[PDB]
RNA sequence: GUAACCUCGGGAAAAGGAGUGGCUCUGACGGCCGGGUCAGAACUGGAACGGACGCGGGGAUCCCGACUGUUUACUAG
RNA sequence: GCAUGAAUGGACCAACGAGGAUCCCACUGUCCCGAGCCGCGCCUCCGCGAGCCUCCAGCCUCGGGAACGGGCGAGGGCCGG
RNA sequence: UUUGAUCCUUCGAUGUCGGCUCUUCCUACCGUCCGCGCGCACCGGCGCGGAAGCGUCGGAUUGUUCACCCGUUCAAGGGAUCGUGAGCUGGGUUUAGACCGUCGUGAGACAGGUUAGUUUUACCCUACUGGCCCCGGGGCCAGAGCACGGCGGGCCAGUACGAGAGGAACGCCCGCCGCGGGCCGCCAGCCCCGCGGUUGCCCGGCCGGGCAGCGCCGCGCCGCCGCGCCCGGGGGCCCUGCGCUGACCGCCUCUAAGCGCGCACCCCGCCUCGCGCCCCGCCCGGCCGCGCGCCCCAGCCCCGUGCCCCGUCGCCGAGCGGCCCCCGCCCGGGGAGACCACCCGGCGCGGCGCUCCUGUACGGCGCAGAGCCCUGCGAUCGCCUGAGGGACGCGCCUGCAGAGCGC
């Protein structure tokens, strides 16, 4: 007989299955449409998740309750040190989809690249690109499998790898990711202007702008094996309940005389690969300013690192991007950011106020270790 | 043609589910309400409805007040509450004790004061206590 | 910021969003810097006696 | 400080209030030196003291059997 | 008064009851709506080491059929452990 | 989806009502969507067709299904062994104790009422949820899953409309509710052995400790968490229809050929999984095969052929196409965790500094101290002292150390 009163299911079943990412890291499935004639620009960074904090901000929205007074907002900190770029991939399009055409590689590469295609660096012999880098000393190589790109492909990207070195993460080998080129006005100018930036630097500051948005993707939070309760919110059971309450009564009917793959069951919770979608860009500066985080309300200068350091990170060095509200993961794993395929349209511009270093670590009422002295009597 | 609150409020941090027992804070006769409803709620299964400060709710009066109320449905509006709450500026605030006034559902109130200090959200969404509070916080 | 405010139990400093305020009847706002200085309060202990707080020190003599 | 009712014996710990630590003292009660107990005061501790332990929740009514007692060892007190 | 009723006892009743029932105060994870934690088991290892049950076997949908098939007819899936 | 009629299967037993929990399905559609009609001025109602995406709630009495009432964002109906007892519960029904009424000579009876009355076993097969049976880096894609709905406010406007009473709509902007995926900066909760307070006993006393299965009380870091915060704006083909051009049928006709617009439904994108493939690196290898005009059928451009020997005697090279081969662990640490796996590695131990948790150490010194049997006893208080103790976060190394066996 019938349910006698209407509720919904529990839980998304666009999620499934729940099990442990099996990709390395947080990959970009998709990059933004390619438009003719637009400015050619990069799509994405990898950078890595530091830590949140608080800002005050005055909110100018037509309409709103809000609209000529200030707000508190929460806030993250992304660690971004400058990305190598090292090689250029090309595509086709093709009846059977993207297919690649060649893949060309600088003349020299550096040690965190090499040290990526290892397992154990000091045993391992060192034989990678050992005949490649002979044969593409003079650059003619190099300028044979470019015209063949120009005169085959259809979307170029390049290959660019992180700098660990620059981060306090205990690990040497770098991340590899691909980034595709977006605008101009034909292939030619696309390869042209990858070939012009190989072997070369990039920073955050060239990719995105101050007020936009941007897609998160990374890894969630693991857990563990976990019960029904916690994995999928169902409804406790009563106390007279015997052999325990934490469970679901019923997983299914007679007939069908097998167990349906929309009833909630144990396993694994956490560690999925997820993305979150426009989130708003705050302030892209770097560690190297002394006035980093100063404003026009404030007297002393203050930096992004806060007192007593960020917990559960080490400092950051150099460049870094701020977003408003939050993002998957815990605090040093590996976050791409991507321009927002579908942004939000009604965003009110940013307008920083006041920054918050204090310190996280328990409870601080001090923004600097000199007015900490100062009051201590130190 | 004007009956409701003025303007759209933003979501608070409810504190009184139905069954609570609140104060009566204008000298209308009553001592107690007992909540029982409340406006403008749509329901979920097994979920009690829930109210916080500003919002329209249904009471009836204690055995402890005049009789000339005391076995009616009447409105009523939250003006305190003992729940803490946050605001869109990161303020975080609370009361000593859960009360409210009896009102009109075109919003005239049924008595000539109000005794203590009124939540800033009751008073911008009802002018009538804005006038007869003698504190807003 | 320039705007922050002091605690009503202790004498501290407060920086914006850290802290709660409540409202008594008799329409006198406290405001408080943490749930430490808060249950203080709540339970009637005399601030005076709590040798941390600018109440104490200044009958010390340490602040003047 | 304790009500209705009552077989005048009860109800009754009815209901419901306040105090209680430490230290320094004062008085009272025997015998031709001992002993504990009871009462009062100052000072002083995060507005704390039966600080662990041990140890009634209460009230207004209706039905049945007066009451203490006995019973289906192993589903009925 | 389907079909109450007088030692097959009628009516009433203070005190008493691990008896059946309704309401009020106080109290609370019973609940809104769940969260965190402690010890033991579980789990992995060394040593020791059973019972129950068992035509054969062990993926589904429809048909017909002792009228609700694992095997039969027609289709859809499936390395093995 | 009622109740009957019948007696085909099941008495070497298929656990017999309701509730709670949870999933899926139907449509004969209650609100929301798109059209048409009205005895449709507006507001509000009523009828019809397509449409099953979302919504269909909280309580009082009853074991109840049902019913009945109060309230609210005003509240359709059903199926799945009358879904769901090795999921629970045990209120009802339906053993054995006991009571009332009616019936019976009696033992006893009663689709009459009432009260008390053990709810056993998974370690096997399958299904389901996760996890494994090592192999480089970066990608692509078949197949499978699938998620943005509802209610308000402001401007439009006291306008259109209407005698008046009254009283809308397109568009934009701003909120709320329900649902979903994350997170910890603020606030709230929690405490592994941190700090402080306190009762009894025990270590002769002070100090400092132990036992009371964490003695009990306050606060609390890294962390987890909600009662806190962030995020959710795309396309296509078209049904039921409304139209354009227009005949059979000289006229008229949305249709018969042809053409346009079109739904919370359908399909795709985004989003989750993903066998297999591709590029590159180390390497530069081995094998197999021999054969290309296009377009239309009421112009069909001169047709109504050709091949017909894959050995049956064909087999070089080139070219073009296809297939095959190639890639470590043990050990330690986590941001990972049942075991495994995953992500990383010249680890870590022990210190020093910063930060922040508690709340001002022991000792000494005081014309401090109520008082006293007083050249001494005394609970407490002040100063040295935001002190002492502690750290699972951050920064350094002045010490000790850390790259070794099976394949
Ligand atoms: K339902
Ligand atoms: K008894
Ligand atoms: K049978
Ligand atoms: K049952
Ligand atoms: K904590
Ligand atoms: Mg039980
Ligand atoms: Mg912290
Ligand atoms: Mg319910
Ligand atoms: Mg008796
Ligand atoms: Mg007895
Ligand atoms: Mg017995
Ligand atoms: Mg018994
Ligand atoms: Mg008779
Ligand atoms: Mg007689
Ligand atoms: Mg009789
Ligand atoms: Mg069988
Ligand atoms: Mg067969
Ligand atoms: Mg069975
Ligand atoms: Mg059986
Ligand atoms: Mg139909
Ligand atoms: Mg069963
Ligand atoms: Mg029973
Ligand atoms: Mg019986
Ligand atoms: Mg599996
Ligand atoms: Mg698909
Ligand atoms: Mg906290
Ligand atoms: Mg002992
Ligand atoms: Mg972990
Ligand atoms: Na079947
Ligand atoms: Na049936
Ligand atoms: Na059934
Ligand atoms: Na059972
Ligand atoms: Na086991
Ligand atoms: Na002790
Ligand atoms: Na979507
Ligand atoms: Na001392």
């Amino acid at each position: 007989s019938h349910r006698k009163f209407s509720c919904c299911r529990k839980g998304n079943l666009g999620y499934l299955p729940r099990k442990r990412c099996t990709r390395g890291r947080g990959r970009c499935k998709t990059f933004p449409p390619d438009v003719q004639g637009a400015p050619i620009h990069l799509t994405a960074f990898l950078g890595y998740k530091a830590g949140c904090t608080h800002v005050m901000r005055f909110i100018d929205h037509r309409g709103s309750n809000l609209h000529n007074r200030q707000a508190i907002d929460q806030a993250t900190i992304i660690d971004a040190p400058p990305m190598i770029c090292t090689a250029i991939i090309g595509y086709a399009k093709t009846p059977k989809g993207l297919r690649a055409v060649t893949t060309v590689w600088a003349a020299h590469i550096a040690e965190p690249a090499m040290r990526r295609f290892y397992r154990n660096y000091f045993h391992a012999e060192k034989t990678a690109f050992s005949t490649y880098m002979k044969k593409a000393a003079d650059g003619t190589y190099i300028k044979e499998q470019l015209g063949r790109l120009k005169q085959h492909a259809d979307v170029i990207r390049i290959v660019a790898h992180t700098q660990p070195a620059l981060t306090p993460l205990k690990q040497k080998k770098a991340d590899i990711m691909e980034i595709q080129v977006n605008g101009g006005a034909s292939v030619a100018e696309k390869v042209d202007y990858a070939y012009a930036l190989m072997e070369k630097p990039i920073s955050i500051k060239d990719v995105f702008s101050v007020g936009a948005q941007i897609d998160t993707i990374s890894i969630t939070r693991g857990r563990g094996f976990e019960g029904v309760v916690t994995r999928w919110g169902v409804t406790r059971l009563p106390r007279k309940t015997r052999r325990g309450n934490r469970k679901v009564a019923c997983i299914g009917a007679w007939h069908p005389a097998n167990v349906q793959y929309t009833v909630a069951r144990a396993g694994q919770m956490g560690y999925f690969h997820r993305t979150d979608t426009n989130k708003q860009v705050f302030m892209i500066d770097t560690a190297e300013n002394p006035r980093c985080c100063t404003t026009e309300f404030d007297l002393t200068d203050k930096s992004i690192n806060p007192v007593g350091g960020f917990v559960n990170y080490g400092r950051v060095q150099g460049d870094f991007i701020m977003i408003k509200g939050t993002c998957p993961g815990p605090k040093r794993r590996p976050v791409v950011m991507r321009n927002a395929l579908l942004p939000h349209r009604n965003c009110p511009p940013v307008q920083l106020q006041w920054i918050s270093t204090a310190s996280k670590f328990g409870h601080g009422i001090f923004e600097t270790v000199e007015e900490r002295r100062q009051f201590y009597a130190k | 043609g004007r009956s409701g609150g003025i303007g759209n409020k933003f979501r608070i941090s409810c504190g009184l589910p139905v069954g609570a027992v609140i104060n009566c804070a204008d000298n209308s006769g009553a001592k107690s309400l007992n909540m029982i409803a409340v406006k403008n709620w749509k329901g979920h299964l097994n979920r009690f409805p829930k109210a916080s400060v500003g919002d329209m709710v249904l009471i009836t009066v204690g055995r402890d007040g005049k009789p000339e109320l005391r076995r009616k449905v009447t409105p009523a509006v939250v003006v305190r509450q003992r729940k803490v709450w946050r605001r869109k500026d990161g303020v975080w605030i609370y009361f000593q004790d859960n009360a409210g006034v009896i009102i009109n559902p075109k919003g005239e109130l049924k008595g000539s004061s109000i005794t203590g200090p009124v939540a800033k959200e009751a008073a911008d969404r009802w002018p009538k206590i804005s006038t007869t509070a003698e504190c807003v916080h | 910021m320039v705007t922050t405010n002091q605690c009503s139990y202790s004498g501290r400093k407060i920086l914006p969003g850290y802290g709660k305020r409540m409202s008594r009847h008799d329409k006198v706002l406290l405001i408080f810097l943490n749930r430490k200085a808060s249950v203080h309060y709540l339970n009637k202990w005399n601030p005076r006696k709590i040798r941390w707080t600018l109440a104490s020190r200044r009958a010390r003599g340490k602040e003047v």
